[PDB]
């Protein structure tokens, strides 16, 4: 049937890179609400890219490099995210990790201490699948291939909005965006406006193995990461299509 | 279409905005090594044959490197089937077992890359490129394991554990990102069949297909990786990919000289 | 007089490539077995190679290749033992960990976890001892080198069979093997038949500074193991010729 | 002086002995890249202008190794200004904003190898050296990242978290360490103005200047990191660089030329 | 103002280079005391070059070569009493970690053990200052760069005399040598003969942030590091600058 | 025998079957770089005695790789003497004063290395091949650190920390698993007499002699490491080694034309 789960406990959070964009007005008080987390679960933290990896886009697509010269150069702005995380938590023990310590011992790091931070974006690199210009396996992909490889308790999407929308709720069609308290990843990918997370995020949950929801929740209100390790409904619940004995 | 909209739409926008991907696909095309060609050593099909495989198949890439730039890319083989079956039936996940499949790749490079080393050809073994651009100015060839880096982030196929993307799709996607002119993959069989020759008694060769033919008459998952014919119709750069059989002298040296031995497949 | 030692409570334990090769029926009874001893010793579990080995000595060999390039294609399959194994152990907070890391930060990791997985093989690499076409320091003479001189406070062996006989218990030798409950290194390096164990193992042991003797177990019977730990004869001793005070 | 009393000196007194200082600089001076020129492409200045900057300084990089072995050099631009701005609202000192600051100068060097690949040249990310001389050697040109590996141990400024080690001083002090014959910034203006021309009316421009002459006018930190100006009074290889505009084209072709195009500062 | 500390909790111990240098007789002392601290602290030692980068310096200035690549030459120096020191510990728990490690993942490794050993040389490489054939940011500079940037508790030099004297207490002036009880970086500065810590040490403590005093003490007298780590005077206190509130 | 009996021994029996070990033995040969030499410069006997040693060899270098492909390995010196001798009174096992040995070997490769660098010659530090094919067949040389890579896996010596392979043997295990034509050991001394001429007053020197012969005389460890005695008689590539002097200018240079300066040790 199913592979096993190799950790079963692993909490992973991913947090959004236009979350980071903000500056210290978001990034301490989620820095405090990890501190009080860190007693409570196992965490993965995975940042994103953000707002530098659109300039580095916008610099290499005029450049003309191909979209697997992108992908890592994005990936580099999710791993700055990262160190900035780690050191406002480093007096709590916690530090940023490599992909190829994620990779083979993240066991013994979380054995160490209570969390560490790594990137979200996965190690496609230059093998990224050609179709788009712009890389398809970002860090909601990353997260979520990471998350059920692991086969982990869960993964939360940390967003600087309350959830998914039938419409971008900041962009010219904000008016008739309506607020999705549930959905499922087969929903999302018939449809064809914009998402808060990659639509390859989509077709990997398709293909789950133990991850049976996601929630994307805002990380701008203090209290929803929390209340959402807990399961609490605070955002949007994404059913990934698997399902439990 | 401009660069200014571009550069809006990359910031204001989310990057699944539609209508950013399609700014974005109208942006130059800059081939990274335009005038090289990516080869795939089979490793069941080839390696795992020994000397009488291996040393003709050295010879020809001694020989054609003169006139060609070569990545060469080796296949996994035997030895990672036996992780794949002693980690399948541990039930581990496709994530574990593409990081064993990895180390099968990396042993293959290894023999191959030591009976190159006495004509000034390295393994890219220790860095990703840098090595590439200087030995491909200089020596014309580089060696380099097939199998790509996704590791634990491996994407998983609809069913089982055995990972759908390896070193079929490892050197095919390199190729793709690099902007070579050619492809070639060298197994053991003379190229696409109507059956598994093997094991058909009335097999028909095909010379020259495309992958919506391929699927049509339930070839998918044949010659080549079934991912691979996916990944071949979405590619920009390399649009068709050559099959050869490496077993048979010359072969090799012959497809570098724009010979349509084998079989063609096409994008469309 | 003797060295110090470095790690005094330290048990070293390699396990057989040929018993990882037999699949779950004999790796899923030992994972079990090892996660109980886990909270009883400070464990350094190093895989050996096994049938893959062979495969790549077999076709390496076919291409004429010299025995200081077999040395670290044969090491490679050890690792892949390693991460297998390290893999089944993960959710008990066990990692496999790298040669370097092996060498010169063996003793923060066992601070952080009960027990991490290495390979046996030594990082003879290329500069592997000339003399016979297949490399002469394997996994047994890896994992004594590391252990005594860790001075570590045992090795034991784990094996496919009970012990060391008086020939092959398996080959065509089979009806006059003899059991040996007890032997010594150099009593083994003046006989001439094979060994479950490298030779270059009676080399290393006569030169040894800490171990006093190595115990071989069959790890395909559950318990021996944890009995072996405990310095309860239930195998083959082999003394090194170390003496104690 | 003598060997033998510098070996002395080394052995019996502390190393901030005046007389010990005094030996050791009368010691043999050896360039290890003397035939070499460090060239820096600025961050913000070049790089994230795009193809219109990038793609004619390619050509004249290309060009211009045929006669010059040439030690490339990037600088950051706003993606690490961006970075530093975070970093520096969460009051994160100077040695994690070098850290930062690195990744967007590896991240430059990344783009333009690959812009170069196709030439043999190779980027040196991935070692330090050896991959510096054999590509010198044989390709004439590398490509590296122009941030000091300080990362934590960052000697910080007087006041503020911004590292005052950036890309300029970690190409100068490249160039100043292996003894190269020459150092030439590339940024997006004609030189050392007596203003800031951008935010100037009437700015009047400065063909050649001394450092001991900028600090007596309020140039210190102006075109160039002020700290470099500091460096350079205190090297004893590189005595003097120049300053040129890339957007002009052949600007970098002519200033390889030995033509006087830019500013040159001096140390004395 | 200031920016924030990122270890405040943790003490930094520097290891005179021309401590280990007396060999068995100085180091196993101070690794007993050194073993009875690790309850107490939470540390981060740090080891200097010695006379061997002395050795390395004659011989690499008779060859010609500049300061950039004697710097990196002596600093391999500082990493090997590194090894040493860390060595004697490692039944404790204690190992040694490269740079890249206590740059960015220090944390977690402190949180998995009570202490670990790295090198006081800071990687300036071939990136190190022009003007002087001798390198100048040596192990002195380094650790309190590091300590600085950490924002820890405080960081204690441990030397081979009881502190800092108005002349050289080994050399042809020792008759002259008035021992100096306290003073400060700007007041050294100001001087002109030698000192048992870099010059460079006084230039980085004029601009630091957290670290209000350095003291140097003997490591040659058991009992004086002990003190040190408690705030008592038992060496030479140098005030850097830096007020607090 | 077979190739197909060689595969079914070793899936059935045992490594340490002598049937097995027998076959094995009767596999092919293949050298990976026969036209290449190795050399070692003595760490004590050369790189420790500064420029008037190092200089005049590092012109030989120069000189003789237009004609020959150079191995540079390097010795360790005064420097690891001290090391061991601080390691060995703490108590410390030999393969903790391995780690320590190679660091001072790094060094002196370090050294040589940048005296070379402006030649092409890299230092094959970072990576351990593909910088070596790729470096030997375009620039002719590289240099290396002649440290074995063992660690804390060192086989230790009979009695005593003192780890009984160092850089003579390291170098020696290169030239014979990469089947180079010659080993050249590079040293202050003339070759091998019949006594220690440092020490002795009536010494006679030895132009040629073997193994056995050395040992008959009580020679094992002498000018050369004695396990590098062992070594040479198992070994199957290089069956003899030369010890030259290189204080003497031209000696390295001769000796690589074939000239029988020195002390030619034999196998048998
Ligand atoms: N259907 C939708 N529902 C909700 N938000 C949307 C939708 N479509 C677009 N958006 C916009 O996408 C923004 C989130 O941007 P994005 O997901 O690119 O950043 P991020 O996830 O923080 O960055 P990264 O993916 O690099 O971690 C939201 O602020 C919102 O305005
Ligand atoms: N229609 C077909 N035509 C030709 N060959 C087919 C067909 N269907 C299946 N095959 C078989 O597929 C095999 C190709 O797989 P093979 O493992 O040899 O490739 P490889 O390069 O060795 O892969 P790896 O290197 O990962 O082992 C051929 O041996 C062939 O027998
Ligand atoms: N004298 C002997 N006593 C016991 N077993 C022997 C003897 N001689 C040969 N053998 C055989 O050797 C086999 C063990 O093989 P081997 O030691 O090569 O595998 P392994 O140690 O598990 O692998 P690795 O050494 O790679 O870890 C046993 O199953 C047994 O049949
Ligand atoms: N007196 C002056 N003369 C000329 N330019 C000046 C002067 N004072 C200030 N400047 C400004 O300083 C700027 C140089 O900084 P700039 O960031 O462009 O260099 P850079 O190489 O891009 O650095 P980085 O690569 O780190 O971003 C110029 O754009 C120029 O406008
Ligand atoms: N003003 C001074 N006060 C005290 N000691 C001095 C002074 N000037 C010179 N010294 C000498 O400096 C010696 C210390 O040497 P040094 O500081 O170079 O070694 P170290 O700090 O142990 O090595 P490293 O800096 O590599 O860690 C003392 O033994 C002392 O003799
Ligand atoms: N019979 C002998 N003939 C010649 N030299 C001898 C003899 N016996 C001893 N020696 C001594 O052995 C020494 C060789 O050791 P030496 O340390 O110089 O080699 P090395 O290459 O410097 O080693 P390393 O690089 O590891 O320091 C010579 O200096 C020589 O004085
Ligand atoms: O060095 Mo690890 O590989 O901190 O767990
Ligand atoms: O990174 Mo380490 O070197 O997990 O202990
Ligand atoms: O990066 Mo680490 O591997 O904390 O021991
Ligand atoms: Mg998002
Ligand atoms: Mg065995
Ligand atoms: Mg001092």
């Amino acid at each position: 049937k199913r592979p096993i789960r190799l950790l079963p406990w692993l909490q992973v959070v991913k947090i959004g890179g236009r979350v980071m964009d903000r500056g210290a007005d978001a990034i301490l008080p989620l820095v405090e609400e990890l501190r009080k987390l860190l007693p409570e679960h196992r965490l993965l933290i995975l940042t994103g890219a953000g707002v530098r990896a659109r300039h580095v886009f916008s610099v290499g697509l005029d450049l003309g490099l191909p979209v697997g010269s992108l992908a890592p150069l994005a990936a580099s702005e999710a791993g700055q995210n990262g160190h900035i995380l780690a050191a406002m938590l480093a007096s709590e023990g916690v530090s940023y990790v490599e992909h190829p310590t994620v990779a083979d011992q993240l066991a013994i790091h979380l054995s160490a201490t209570r969390a560490v931070v790594g990137s979200a974006f996965p190690p496609y690199h230059h093998h990224e699948f050609p179709g788009s210009r712009i890389p398809p396996h970002r860090a909601d992909t990353g997260a979520f291939l990471l998350a059920d490889a692991f086969g982990a308790a869960g993964l939360t999407i940390v967003e600087n909005v309350d959830g998914i929308y039938t419409a971008d709720p900041n962009g010219p069609d904000r008016g008739q965006a309506r607020f999705l308290p549930e959905t499922s990843a087969t929903d999302l990918a018939k449809s064809e406006g914009p998402l808060p997370v990659d639509r390859a995020l989509l077709d990997v949950m398709a293909t789950a193995r133990h991850i049976e929801r996601v929630q994307v929740v805002n990380g701008l209100v203090p209290g929803r990461l929390t209340a959402a390790l807990r399961g609490e409904h605070v955002g949007t619940l994404i059913r990934t299509g698997v399902r439990p004995a | 279409n401009s660069t200014a909209e571009l550069e809006e739409l990359l910031m204001q926008r989310s990057l699944t905005d539609p209508q950013l991907q399609a700014a974005a696909a109208a942006a130059a095309d800059f081939r990274i090594l335009p005038d090289a060609t990516v080869i795939k050593i089979g490793g069941q099909s080839v390696i795992d044959r020994g000397r009488a495989a291996v040393y003709p198949l050295v010879d020809e890439i001694v020989a054609a490197r003169k006139n060609h730039k070569l990545l060469i890319g080796t296949g996994a083989g035997t030895r990672a089937r036996h992780l794949y079956s002693i980690a399948a039936g541990l039930g581990l996940p496709a994530g574990v077992l593409a990081q064993l499949g990895s180390s099968v790749a990396d042993q293959n490079a290894a023999m191959l890359g030591q009976l190159l080393a006495k004509h000034g050809i390295p393994v890219v073994g220790g860095a990703g490129l840098s090595a590439v651009p200087l030995s491909l100015a200089e020596v014309n060839a580089v060696v380099f394991s097939g199998m790509p880096p996704y590791k634990l982030w491996m994407r998983p196929a609809a069913e089982g554990v055995i990972p759908p993307y390896r070193t079929d799709a490892g050197c095919f996607l390199l190729a793709e990102q690099f902007g070579c002119k050619q492809m070639i993959f060298v197994k053991d069989e003379d190229g696409l069949y109507t059956a598994n020759p093997k094991t058909s008694k009335d097999a028909t060769f095909i010379p020259r297909i495309s992958v919506d033919e391929m699927k049509a008459k339930g070839l998918h998952d044949s010659i080549l990786e079934f991912p691979v014919l996916d990944l071949l119709q979405s590619a920009q750069h390399v649009r068709e990919v050559q099959v050869v059989n490496g077993l048979v002298p010359g072969n090799l040296t012959r497809a570098l000289a724009g010979e349509h031995v084998g079989t063609i497949i096409t994008a469309s």
